[PDB]
C-alpha cells in the first residue's frame, strides 16, 4: 500500500509593502 | 511506495499599506 | 505492507503587495 500523503508545505513569504502615495498638491498663495 | 508529496503551504501574508505621499510644494508668495 | 509518509509540500505563494499610500497633504501657504 502507498504511504500517506506528506504534510503541507510552509507558508509563503510576506508581500511587499505598498508604494508611497503621490506628492500632495501645491500650497495656497500667500 | 512512498506517499505523495504534500500540498503547497498557505499563501503568505499581505504587505502593509504604503506610506502617505510627501507634502506638496509651498504656495507662491504674497 | 505500507509505505512511508510522503515529503512535505512546497512553500505557498507569496502574499499580495500592499495597496498604495494616500496622497500627501497639501503644501504650506505662501
Amino acid at each position: 500500500a502507498v504511504g500517506p500523503r506528506g504534510p503541507s508545505g510552509p507558508q509563503g513569504i510576506r508581500g511587499d509593502k505598498g508604494e508611497p502615495g503621490e506628492k500632495g498638491p501645491r500650497g495656497l498663495p500667500g | 511506495p512512498v506517499g505523495a508529496r504534500g500540498p503547497a503551504g498557505p499563501q503568505g501574508p499581505r504587505g502593509d499599506k504604503g506610506e502617505t505621499g510627501e507634502q506638496g510644494d509651498r504656495g507662491i508668495k504674497g
